[PDB]
């Protein structure tokens, strides 16, 4: 078992981390006080916590995480919440002034006031780690520090820690619905650092998650908490083999070389298959085929980009629970023989299957009914290029009139970087349409 | 399969610390004898058996109520030991409580019975807290620091929250129990610069001070309420090999033992002897018969004593082999004498009242063989050195020794009825034939066929040939008169016992395949093949002198009554826990006696004339 | 005398070798605690060939357990027969191979190769004459493929006259469990064709059919998918630890299965495989024993023997058998089926019975064939390499640890040159 | 934001703590400190 | 009737030496008080070598215990085996040798010499025919570096024909605990070359390494480090205290291992070192004691023995062993490693067997050798000297109790000549 810290930045990132660390401590057994009710002697010591927890001696297990947000409202609610003894006060770094939905005062002006304290605190976790695999950094592409401060982290963690698998769990803004007005700007100005020192940029937009909660999970009027519980179960298959045993154990370094074909192409999707509510959970049988089929379906995806109008290039399929290998490779066979699901010619192979032995633990009060055989898919398709293209249209419209710029340039940022992020996105879109032609 | 009767038991495993105990009803003793724990009655021959356990038990822990008795066994490293609770009133398993890997060193109960501390393992030492109510675990922590070593002792107090451990590396730590958070909190006791090695704990009756017995020969008294030392031991004239047993009285006194047997009653401030009496063997257990007037002392060379406090006069009530016992043989004619034969010792015993009359010790040496000459004038012995020592029946002097008899030990031995020839086996697989003159003990022939090792010699009723079981799968009927062979009986089992059926025409063979088989003395063919015991192998047999019953015991720790003509089974067992090595029909056909891998001499009332 | 230490490497190799050290341990008779409580002395006398010795009758496996991540070391030790392996042979690392062939060979395996070679160089000098080394691995993954073949080349230089046989798990046809599997297999047999004597090729999809269409097991696990390989691995070295009428050790197979020195990729097969319901409805006599092992269904390598010639032939029979039938049936396989046998070797039979059967089954065999249907296994890894090499794919995680694009052509040249040899003789 | 962790004291599932990742190679290979190998068996060395 | 006087000086010397008195009291059967309770009479037959007699048959060690502080004096006295020691042999100062070769040799160390040497005269003249003197002194620091070497010079002038053994903890380059340990070693070497017949150097770097990769201990403490040192110390004197098939006293492995008149810096090592975790999964035989000896791991003098050639090595064995396989393995290590031994000596290995082994095991051995690589243990301190002597660093302390810098230059020159003479006899 090895370790990985999780740097949550943004109001979004720490509220995703609120649902994540609730699930994390439940899987192992850590109570909100921070203590495990059974001791390491009793149990034939189970060091499954080590990937996300660290013992102090009195049984006080510790979240290997650093909550950061530059505005003090969403971080003080976890120093006053039920999980206030679990976290460490030095881990919960906060600031005074808002980023105010502005890239410039996330990276250049306000972000420099706390870039020293976080990089010291990453060092504190990294020193006591012995097998630190990856940085699981949670943020959203459509706000302040989640667009800002995370870019200054990505540059600093690469100079300091180098090759340590800088993963990135991220929240893209949606095609139609949006909770900001300046959102196109800070969503393409920060993707410089995303196509730079970050090796696997997982993608979720808020809009697709609402549709899953309505159709499959059968709740109308969903709030932001149910949207974050889905993200927590996404990690818990990505970090399941690092914490629990399985048939095909799959490491965090395994994920990259099994999903990134080219150094520029490093943007996967995420899909949880058996995500149904309890009343329609007596109803479906849910063996193995219907959930292998589920991730491969449009109205189960977690990003508003249809894989049918695109070609797959890499797809690791991670399974948990009571999954039998013959049931997988038959389900692999039956879905590799469907015309609408297209794989590019330079991937004759197909899928990376990962089998785990731990069924997903249900959050009490959560929506998701228990499933004894679950799937968390991490795809990689050319169809993500339409998700980059819809904000490209939206950015090009409100930049040609030079709107909402005097907030940006008058905060420590040069005008030239705006045009640099413009040409940078054209290059990545040209790369994705290039990597998906069939050479013949 | 009618049970015979189990009368009388000799045996005690004194090598465990804190062994022999007397429950507060003051009428029965409790002591461990293998992977079983006995209950011998005070003033009554009545004795019962606590079954269970796989390998040899290392711990006993009886309650202040007497209602609960616990124990703990050793196992192979990597495997999990089993702490077995019991009820003294009904003697039946009520918990298995398996957490500690490796083995156990010590158990202690809570004052009023609701927790058990069972510190276990030189490989996996970690103190745990049990529940006597839920039969389930509560707390858990490493029992020693990373700078210090490992702990082998536990004790409770007069309040059920304290639990105290010492060490062979100095981990004097007074813990405190914290049920709501389910954790324990240690506190190392400062003792100055006195790092010592200590192996025994006792506390006062009013929870004042706990008392230590170190290897240096020093009684360490320390405070559990200020976590500090109070008084060191004897300044001069310190004890011997370290104090291995301490038992604090209801007074301000303490019965301190030693590794030699110097049981001393001393007071607190000087720790100077008041009344000294020397015991044989290193003192491993000092119990109290409740009030403390009759304290029973157990020793590692297993001898249970009986000392009255007001005169310090002893009475040896139990005497045992302290090591593995092999070969029981009876003198010709009479059936009231044994030959209980073990490492470091050769003993004889009176059958009716178990009481030894001669002990023959050859230093740190092992005797795999014993035999009685027909004239009753020499106890022939086969020692691990390679020397055939022949001691005298009375006194115990060495009449003669045959130096360099066999190379790798002399294992199996047998005399002849003419009292002139001693047929000798060997661990190199050699059968030697010696001549016993009045002044010389020469060699006549060296018959060498067996490759591995010889296991059992048997001689017929009027001497012309002998059978020699061997560990390589061969049993040869050597011709004794013309110094040759006669047979090449062969099988795929490591033979461990062979016997001559009276009216000699066929021999019965045993071994590892549990395929008890009659074999003929002519043409050496298979006659029957009985199935021995379904569990392990068969070490030992004896056919009666009327040829109607042959008794059987083996690794299956269990005496088995088998009649001859039909292969039916009149099985009994429920005997002793420890691998039965040899067994012998009494000459008068009145008892059957088996030895075991742990020192234990069992007698059963032989049926079937 | 004759000695085989067992170099299990990788995740797959440690799992199969765990299953392998169980089927030896209930054949020679070993408890989880390494002690003998077996039955016969016709079972111990040659326990040397796989097991070392400690005090008190404590036979210890002669296996060097190596895997770059420390996770699979935990699974072997926590397994049922995991309390037997000596705790000095466990040579693990810190960072896993990532199923990256040079992450296993040139940059983290390079600091573990000098440590695992020391342990092999201790269990090789306690041998009067060591025959050779068996290395259980998988060509699909990383440290099994990359580090594993690094051990092969180093060993072949250190001990150059010993039987280097490898029990390999070569990629499956349709089932794919790694998208990095085409490159890992290609680089491995570039180092395996020249430095190994007997490459036994075990697929996965082939065994998937055997546990369904022959054995009828609805939900089979990897343990049952390694028991068939372990039964084969016991089968090869059977006239080497137990007595036989006509004996055959590893070299006697090797001299009789490799006509031409490059050509050594073989096909395992276990004959007596009965479904549980259909077990009482089948006589256990040698005519069905020879049929089933030559049948294309019980063929644990996904290369149909009807799609090619079948150069050299094994039947390492086990049990008390009459020698006429194993000369009659093997002749009947040849003469009647005079098409799927090469005309340029007169008689292709290496029948060799043992006396001691496997536990239970009173009859057995071990099918080891050098067919030229092997090329179908190495054409498919040659068409998906070239598809992935055409437009440079996953190579930024291949050249970063330090390699060249030159070695990919040299590795792929050794592929089609190997296939051309099996196509030269296919006619 | 308090909805994260209200029903935590009403567990719906008793946790199946069987398929874990309990470390055995780091805890059964490496001893703490005794140097037992060249030490005498000593007091209380009952063998199976 | 060949006795040894065991001197010990410094905190390190008093700690290792007290650990030595525990392992002799176990092999010779002495309880913590002092009474003989060993079983074998082969122990009481030579109780004179390291012990004396007193009233009531309480055997007392023949040791003089000296330190300039009563800090480790009270630790030895208040220990497990701390009452055996004579209560006047605890002869000590009170001031303190704050690390300085001056503060043991040219000041406060030099007033206690006239008292400790009276005890040495009293003990050496209670022997019938004393064999020699052994001293445990840390080469880096105060009492050991200084006063200990001062004691060596006085005893050598008084008793010139009796041998002088020194077990010395030379300062390691990586594990460092004092900053002036380069200064103390260079000044201590000069009075260890002309006044010592055998210098066993035992640095702390290898001792930590053996307790991590051989003994496999997570957290070694100072107690078990000296137990490895005490095992070697009770490996060279064993044929002075126990019978044997081929006996060898402390002079026989001096006449057969000191080639040239200075040439006497040796490297210790123990044969049967195993973890408790391994222990059972391993046999104890003569051809595996010799592998555990002739390597890097068990060489507690941390210095690569493959980067130099052994002049003369001996191996004093202890157990019930046969004289062929012992001599055969000593022959084999010379043939298969013919480049690791010099050629101008025909046989480089000396053999000794002592029947009675240490308590516990049934077999052991000791490995001391005159490797020419020991200059590497002496280059580093010279490098740590010249890069500390160039700018007169930390020297004003040294020239305060009376010491010219000319003594410093000649000590470095003598130690460089020590490296020279080992460098000449490479080939
Ligand atoms: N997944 C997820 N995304 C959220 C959540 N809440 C907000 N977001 C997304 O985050 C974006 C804005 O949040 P942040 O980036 O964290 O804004 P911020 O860090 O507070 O910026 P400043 O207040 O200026 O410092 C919105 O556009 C949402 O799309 C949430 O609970 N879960
Ligand atoms: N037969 C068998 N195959 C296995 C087993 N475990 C994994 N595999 C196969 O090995 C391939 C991947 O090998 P991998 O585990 O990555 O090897 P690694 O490089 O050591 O990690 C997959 O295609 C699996 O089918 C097993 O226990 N038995
Ligand atoms: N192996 C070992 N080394 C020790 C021990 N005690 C001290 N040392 C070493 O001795 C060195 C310091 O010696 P020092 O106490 O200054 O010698 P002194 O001034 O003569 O008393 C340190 O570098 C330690 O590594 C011990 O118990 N065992
Ligand atoms: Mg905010």
């Amino acid at each position: 078992m090895r370790e990985c810290i999780s740097v949550h930045v943004g109001q979004a990132g720490v509220q995703i981390g609120n649902a994540c660390w609730e699930l994390y401590c439940l899987e192992h057994g850590i109570q909100p006080d921070g203590q495990m009710p059974s001791d390491k002697t009793i149990g034939g010591g189970d060091d499954s916590f080590n990937t996300f927890f660290s013992e102090t001696g009195a049984g006080k297990h510790v979240p290997r995480a650093v909550f950061v947000d530059l505005e003090p409202t969403v971080i003080d609610e976890v120093r006053t919440g039920t999980y206030r003894q679990l976290f460490h006060p030095e881990q919960l770094i906060t600031g005074k002034e808002d980023a105010a939905n502005n890239y410039a005062r996330g990276h250049y002006t306000i972000g420099k006031e706390l870039i020293d304290l976080v990089l010291d605190r990453i060092r504190k976790l990294a020193d006591q780690c012995t097998g630190l695999q990856g940085f699981l950094i949670f943020h959203s592409f459509g706000g302040g520090t989640g667009s800002g401060f995370t870019s200054l982290l990505m540059e600093r963690l690469s100079v300091d820690y180098g090759k340590k698998s800088k993963l990135e769990f991220s929240i893209y803004p949606a095609p139609q619905v949006s909770t900001a007005v300046v959102e196109p700007y800070n969503s393409i100005l920060t993707t410089h650092t995303t196509l730079e020192h970050s090796d696997c940029a997982f993608m979720v937009d808020n809009e697709a998650i609402y549709d899953i909660c309505r159709r499959n999970l059968d709740i109308e009027r969903p709030t932001y908490t149910n949207l974050n519980r889905l993200i927590g179960q996404i990690v818990s298959s990505i970090t399941a083999s690092l914490r629990f045993d399985g048939a095909l154990n799959v490491d965090l370094t395994e994920f990259q070389t099994n999903l990134v074909p080219y150094p520029r192409i490093h943007f996967p999707l995420a899909t949880y298959a058996p995500v149904i509510s309890a009343e329609k959970a007596y109803h479906e049988q849910l063996s193995v085929a219907e959930i292998t089929n589920a991730c491969f379906e449009p109205a189960n995806q977690m990003v508003k980009c249809d894989p049918r109008h695109g070609k797959y290039m890499a797809c690791c399929l991670l399974y948990r629970g009571d999954v039998v290998p013959k049931d997988v490779n038959a389900a692999i066979a039956t879905i590799k023989t469907k015309r609408t699901i297209q794989f590019v010619d330079w991937c004759p192979t197909g899928f990376k299957v990962g089998i785990n032995y731990q069924p997903p633990t249900v959050v009490p009060g959560g929506d998701l009914a228990k499933v004894q055989r679950a799937v968390c898919m991490l795809s990689n398709t050319t169809a993500i290029a339409e998700a980059w293209a819809r904000l490209d249209h939206k950015f090009d419209l409100m930049y040609a009139k030079r709107a909402f710029v005097h907030w940006y340039v008058g905060e420590g940022m040069e005008e030239g970087e705006f045009s640099e992020a413009r040409e940078d996105m054209a290059a990545l879109e040209k790369d994705y349409e290039e990597v998906g032609m069939d050479s013949v | 399969a009618v049970e015979l009767e189990l009368e009388a038991v000799i045996g005690f495993n004194g090598h465990v610390p804190t062994g022999l105990k007397c429950h507060p009803d003051q009428e029965h003793l409790v002591y461990p004898l293998g992977c079983t724990i006995l209950i011998q009655a005070i003033n009554t021959q009545e004795q019962n058996f606590l079954h269970g356990h796989g390998n040899n038990v290392s711990c006993v822990a009886i309650s202040k109520s007497g209602l609960y008795i616990a124990s703990g066994q050793v196992t192979f490293m990597g495997f999990k030991a089993d702490i077995i609770l019991w009820d003294y009133k009904k003697r039946e398993l009520m918990a298995r409580l398996s957490l500690h890997k490796g083995k156990i060193e010590a158990l202690a109960f809570s004052p009023n019975d609701m927790y058990l501390v069972s510190l276990g393992g030189p490989d996996d030492g970690s103190v745990v807290v049990w529940s006597i109510a839920k039969r389930e675990a509560i707390c858990g922590s490493p029992a020693a620091g990373l700078n210090v070593g490992n702990a082998t002792t536990v004790i409770f107090s007069k309040c059920r929250d304290e639990m105290f451990v010492t060490a062979g590396n100095g981990t004097i730590r007074v813990w405190e129990l914290d049920l709501p958070n389910r954790k324990i909190w240690p506190t190392e006791c400062q003792t100055g610069q006195m790092k010592r090695i200590v192996m025994s704990i006792s506390m006062a009756n009013d929870d004042s001070f706990f008392y230590l017995g170190t290897t240096t020969g020093d009684i360490l008294k320390m405070n559990p309420r200020t976590k500090l030392l109070a008084d060191t031991g004897p300044a001069k004239d310190k004890f011997s090999l370290g104090v291995s047993a301490i038992c604090c009285l209801k007074m301000g006194g303490l019965l301190v033992g030693s590794g030699d047997g110097l049981l001393v009653f001393c007071k607190s401030p000087s720790y100077k002897p008041i009344k000294k009496i020397q015991l044989q063997g290193g003192i491993t257990s000092i119990t109290l018969r409740g009030e403390g007037h009759q304290f029973f002392v157990g020793t590692e060379e297993s001898h249970i004593y009986r000392v009255n406090f007001t005169n310090f006069k002893e009475t040896l009530i139990t005497t045992c082999h302290f090591e593995s016992v092999e070969d029981i043989v009876f003198p010709f004619g009479t059936a009231e004498l044994f030959a209980t034969c073990a490492k470091k010792d050769i003993r004889v015993w009176h059958t009716l009242t178990n009481r030894e009359l001669l002990r023959i010790t050859v230093p740190n040496m092992t005797c795999h063989g014993i035999d009685f000459m027909r004239d009753g004038k020499s106890i022939i012995s086969a020692w691990d050195d390679g020397r055939i020592r022949a001691f005298a029946p009375e006194t115990g002097r060495l009449m003669y020794v045959i130096n360099n008899a066999h190379r790798i030990g002399v294992t199996a031995i047998a005399t002849t009825s003419d009292c002139k020839r001693v047929i000798s086996g060997g661990g190199e697989g050699e059968v030697r034939v010696w001549h016993i003159g009045h002044q010389t003990q020469k060699l006549e022939e060296a018959l060498k066929e067996h490759k591995s090792s010889v296991s059992c010699i048997r001689v017929k009723k009027s001497n012309e040939e002998c059978v020699t079981a061997s560990t390589d799968g061969t049993c040869i009927i050597w011709d004794l008169v013309r110094l040759r062979r006669n047979q090449m009986i062969l099988a795929n089992t490591l033979f461990q016992c062979v016997c001559y059926h009276p009216e000699e025409f066929q021999i019965i063979t045993s071994g590892t395949d549990r395929k008890i088989a009659y074999w003929e003395v002519f043409d050496g063919s298979v006659i029957r093949e009985l199935d021995g015991s379904l569990s392990g192998a068969v070490n030992g047999m004896d056919i009666t002198v009327e040829g109607v019953h042959f008794v059987t015991g083996g690794n299956d720790h269990l005496v088995k009554v088998w009649d001859y003509n039909e292969g039916e089974v009149t099985h009994v067992g429920v005997g002793h826990s420890g691998n039965i090595t040899r067994i012998r029909i009494s000459p008068g056909n009145q008892y059957i006696v088996s030895v075991s891998a742990d020192g234990a001499i069992l007698r059963w009332k032989y049926p079937f004339p | 005398m004759r000695e085989i230490v067992h170099l299990q490497a990788g995740q797959c190799g440690n799992q199969i070798g765990a299953k392998f050290w169980e089927v030896i341990s209930d054949e020679h008779g070993i408890d989880p605690t390494g002690t003998y409580h077996g039955d016969s002395d016709l079972q111990l006398e040659r326990i040397n060939v796989y097991y070392n010795e400690a005090t008190g009758g404590k036979y210890v496996p002669r296996a060097v357990l190596v895997d770059l991540e420390p996770g699979t070391m935990d699974s072997v030790r926590s397994g049922p027969f995991g309390q037997i392996f000596r705790p000095d042979n466990f040579v693990f690392g810190q960072s896993g191979a990532g199923n990256n062939w040079a992450k296993g060979h040139y940059t983290e395996g390079a600091e573990l190769v000098d440590s695992v070679l020391d342990v092999v160089r201790k269990e090789a000098e306690s041998c009067d004459c060591l025959q050779g080394f068996q290395l259980t691995h998988s060509l699909g993954g990383g440290t099994g493929s990359g580090m594993g073949t690094l051990l092969i080349s180093k060993i072949r230089e250190e001990y150059p006259d010993r039987i280097m046989n490898t029990f390999s798990v070569v990629p499956s046809p349709k089932v794919s469990d790694t998208v990095v599997e085409p490159y890992n297999a290609t680089l491995s047999v570039h180092q395996l064709v020249e430095n190994t004597d007997e490459t036994y090729c075990i697929d996965n999809e082939a065994l998937y059919d055997i546990c369904f269409r022959t054995l009828k097991l609805t939900t089979p696990t990897y343990g049952d998918l390694n028991h068939l390989v372990s039964a084969t691995m016991s089968g090869v070295t059977t006239c080497l630890r137990f007595p036989g009428q006509l004996n055959a050790d590893l070299r006697k197979l090797a001299v009789n299965m490799v006509p031409f020195p490059r050509l050594h990729f073989f096909m395992p097969g276990f004959a007596p495989l009965t479904s549980r319901g259909s077990q009482q409805y089948r006589a256990l006599t040698v005519p069905e024993l020879t049929q089933q092992m030559f049948d294309a269904k019980n063929m644990m390598a996904a290369c149909d023997p009807r799609h090619g010639r079948y150069l050299t032939v094994a039947a390492v029979f086990r049990g008390r058998m009459s020698m006429k039938e194993v000369d009659e049936q093997m002749l009947n396989v040849q003469n009647k089926n005079s098409s799927y046998f090469v005309e340029w070797i007169p008689n292709n039979v290496k029948t060799a019975v043992c006396d001691i059967p496997p536990r239970g089954l009173k009859m057995s065999a071990t099918f080891i064939g050098n067919s030229t249907a092997i090329q179908e296994l190495f054409k498919r890894i040659s068409e998906q390499f070239t598809a992935m090499f055409r437009r440079k794919a996953f190579l930024h995680w291949y050249t970063g640890e330090g390699m060249d694009e030159m070695e990919f052509t040299e590795a792929e040249s050794n592929m089609n040159d190997l296939v051309s040899e099996y196509q030269q003789y296919q006619d | 934001s308090s909805v994260y962790g209200r029903r935590i004291d009403q567990p719906v599932e008793p946790l199946n703590r069987d398929h874990g990742r309990a470390g055995h190679v780091k805890a059964d290979f490496y001893r703490k400190n005794d140097i037992t190998s060249i030490k005498a068996p000593g007091f209380g060395h009952i063998s199976p």
